[PDB]
């Protein structure tokens, strides 16, 4: 279904098809839609239509007043009202179904992104901090100023956010798997050989996680128990870098091992967003205003850039956790990454 | 410099 | 105290001082070594050699079956046979302890580190499934392959690991105290006024934690506790900046404070690495390969560069914890290095 | 999934789980089933069930003239029937969805198995000789005599062959090798590799790095895995014999410091109709698998009578006159245990 | 993390925490452990421990014979069985652990240490043999003798080795610099300002030895080269205090000055416990049996006593040994500390 | 990818 954001002074109107644009591989999600304006108001004056590709993270006003602020990756602009000899040869079928029900008013806007834009992700607060912020984002805006595109204002300009989520590629990538040895203070015999094997690289929302572990057995420090933790990672580059490890979800059960031979149990975990609901420091998927979300999809850096890659660079994984006599809590972890599926 | 403060966005049908 | 690789096939023996070269501040310990190669199969074949500066956080063979494999961070190659115009100017004395104990055929090499490398710092493994190996070295090979110096392969290749540990600077900051004073919405007062102050801003392995935490109290919830835990940074930067927290060690008495009053007492703490054997995920200085290492350094970072610095980066601080009745656990954290 | 065995008589049947059973450590695998006899033969004649662990080294009516038998290095028994003022305590789970489904007839039984046993696991006869033999085996048996608990015979006794099967550092031989007509190192030869225990679906690279193999041409670089075919029933015995081992043309040059992995795979179908080489126990015509390495448990008091596999990569290279000198290693092939 | 030692007489059982013991300044680290004892034999047999600040400095039963044995330099001595009607009134939390998972024969013991107990301290070895030991160390020992606690024997002893530690305060002394004349037969001109400029005073393991020499010039007689040299210096008071020269490391460029202006270069050094393994006399950190140490931390002399201190008394000295023409190996010593 | 090891030499 399509919306309207309307200004209180009932001058411009922006009629969208979806909040949530579909971050392709090949392509983006471009925009569609149209901006209504009203004449009597607007005479010779010029309405442009925009999209500020952002990035948040902190204060409004307060990191404002020193040296710098938020930079914007990127801000389109395109000529709405006065279009420089109606430009726009492909129209969209949202603005098909917009220009016939609207007036002969309406006038089209389409975004083209660039893909070296990240998604829309914001980090998740503390409980008690109270005005703190950071996240990238994407809104766009209908505004007009008397002066041309260059400068701009307020009072007539329309926000509205939306969101640019990313999308996996075809390709899973290896069979990635981690199986290795340690050495000791005084059980020289090697008591753990782990190989935790698995299945898949690249997963989904609401497909499972079946860890293959393999231990190998020589003889001494019995082993107490066998968990298995996913651990997301809560990358932030703001001044310098930043994670914050925290699992969103873990299980185990009690498979007691023996000394000197080779076990194997295969371990399931289903990290959800209804168990982590109300909890600190977990990275979501944006959201549109209330409309339920999801838990973040993990995010990937470009293969070498100019600039490094400022935000909520998201990654998982299944870090594999042990408890052994008399209760050392020893594990290892991966490389593994979760994405979403491409309309 | 930049841009400026809110207040709205909610319903959507 | 001089040591060899004679390298597998009896052509390129590598000769060198010291498997630690020092980090120093104004400069680095370059190294100093010559190569001992034969001259009856080495018949216009080119002898090279080269410093491969590596960052490790993984598999072999399935990190390299992805995209991507390491982020060498620093590799110098220089050209030992033939000499392009005789190229050993200053000699070093062990160059010249070596050229005159060997045949005539030993071929000097020179390697002078930049400025915008770290050191060889590893993360410690675990008791369990202890191999997903992270860590930076710095590490030294000969060669020779037909093909140009941009061309290599294994057949020929010395290699020898050696170091290079971050050192302390010159001057250490001001005397660091500071923490939390800690309201509440049952009991009022000023409630626990706590001074952990301190002696020096930077240790090393040779010096323990007395932190002389100093309570004002006029008490109205009994307080019962004071532990004191220096707790590691274990800062990993490949897609970010991870910290990881683990105490290395922590002590405490049992030493009670009375209502209306100010209380104080020296508590003190070693963090040792053979207490904190057989564990996981500390953070320890390099290992040459089985040597004993012992509890990473302060790692730290430099006053404006472009591009952020990628690995781990260990820091280190004493959280002050407090028991209260009925059992809240009470704290806050500093800054202190151990560089 | 479940299995019996019935009697000609049809008198005494057993229900178990699995026939093969996972030889833990601090533990092993117990045996858990019911036996299912029938009413009015079975009035007043006692229904025993027994674990039979057994040494087999020949011919069943020949090598009886041993001064001895299959010399059975443990055999359990148990009452069954009359259950005798029963403890089963912990009666099984699937003890549990056998005395339900069958009659509430069914005797369970139950067998603990001590440590100093060996596992199931027998010498590959040759593609010639017919009358041979030898082997471990563990087989569990129902019965009931007329007689004390002494006596004992076939017609009521049902016999299920079942298994007991087994369910470092990174290890690396680096040596020289002195002659007498050359000087040099000559050899250095380091097999490194990644993993100590392996199972069936896993392969077998060696990392040879060669050092200096010259002023003798070498002409190649074998690598042979042999398993180790222990067997101690009077004397402890090996019998070498090599399961697989394959082969490239990589040619090492003097001066110059060579290595490669070799990716060998030990597979049964390969090795199938062969003589000498220690399959794991089977069941009747059913397929089985290359034998497990069984292990050496540290410090029992009498030593263990049985075939005691282990297995080993030999790198066995060949230099100029075609001498081919070699090295090995220990390495050890467990199961992957559910 | 815990350990014990069971006496394989499994009456005395005992339970301990950590092996080092950090000797603060202001107070001591107390020894919390605990002794499981078994009933059955120990019937009105008594339970006791002890701590052993002992000295060594020679043969075991060589040094025995004669008239003389190690000085003791403390020994504290505990009674565990029979219990007072509840002796442990300060339960450390520790044997708290030790006593709820253990049973209720379990028996407290602490041991507080004085002030006057230096560390545990040793040299090192040469790697050729008259057989030779030395060096202090604190040891605990859990026994039962049948006469009271004034004697003892063997046949109950449960002996663990535990370290104790000297810990430089927090404040260095001045920042210690060197800059001297020298005066000749043949060379008139003072023509050697030398300026070992510093900068700081109490290090630890884990370091950089920088040290800015700055030479001012005006001269003949060509220097060639100047060497910088860490001398140990290995003082033992036993029948006299001797040193015992030997450098735990050197380093040295060609750095060559000029006639007539001011040169100055910053010499810079590590000194690493792996270099000098398997190397003579190069006193090293009293270490747990096997266990890897540091080298010698520098042990200080308190101001003035009654009693001169006994045994080995670590200093460390930076010399800047030079050479000049043809070869004259001129140099000095300051006073640095490595605590 | 880029290479591998040997996997050890410890002093002289």
């Amino acid at each position: 279904r399509v919306f309207k954001k309307s200004s209180p002074n009932c001058k411009l109107t922006v009629y969208l098809g979806k909040r949530d644009f579909v971050d392709h591989l090949d392509k983006v999600d471009p925009v569609d839609g149209v901006v209504l304006v009203d004449p009597d108001y607007l005479k010779d004056r010029k309405v442009f239509v925009t999209l500020t590709c952002a990035f948040r993270y902190g204060r409004e006003d307060l990191d404002v007043l020193g040296l710098s602020f938020r930079k914007d990756l990127f801000i389109a602009t395109y000529q709405a009202f006065p279009p420089m000899p109606n430009p726009p040869r492909p129209p969209t079928r949202l603005q098909d179904r917009l220009l016939k029900k609207l007036g002969q008013h309406a006038h089209p806007f389409f975004f083209t992104i660039p893909q070296n834009l990240p998604c829309s992700v914001t980090l998740q607060p503390g409980p008690e901090d109270t005005g703190k912020a950071c996240g990238v984002d994407f809104e766009i805006r209908a505004f007009c100023a008397k002066s041309i595109e260059e400068k701009s204002h307020k009072r007539n300009s329309v926000r509205l956010i939306i969101r640019k989520v990313q999308f996996a590629p075809e390709t899973p990538g290896p069979q990635p798997s981690a199986e290795t040895t340690r050495h000791f203070l005084m059980s020289d015999r090697r008591s753990l050989h782990l190989e935790a094997s698995l299945d898949k690289e690249l997963y989904y929302h609401g497909e499972p996680l079946n860890v293959n572990v393999h231990v190998t057995n020589n003889s001494a420090k019995t082993v107490k128990k066998i968990r298995v933790s996913v651990r997301q990672y809560a990358d932030i580059c703001l001044f310098s870098t930043a994670q914050y490890k925290c699992p969103v979800a873990q299980l185990e059960q009690d498979d007691q091992v023996s000394p000197s031979s080779t076990f194997c149990k295969v371990y399931t975990i289903t990290p959800l967003l209804s168990d982590n609901r109300e909890k600190r420091g977990l990275a979501l998927d944006g959201q549109l205003k209330h409309e339920d979300t999801n838990l973040a999809s993990s995010t990937i850096v470009k293969e070498g850039a100019n600039k490094e890659v400022l935000g909520i660079l998201v990654s998982y994984r299944v870090k594999v956790k042990l408890v052994v006599s008399r209760g050392g809590d020893v594990s290892v972890e991966l490389p593994f990454v979760l994405m979403h599926p491409k309309p | 410099k930049y841009s400026a403060k809110t207040g709205l966005t909610k319903l959507i049908d």
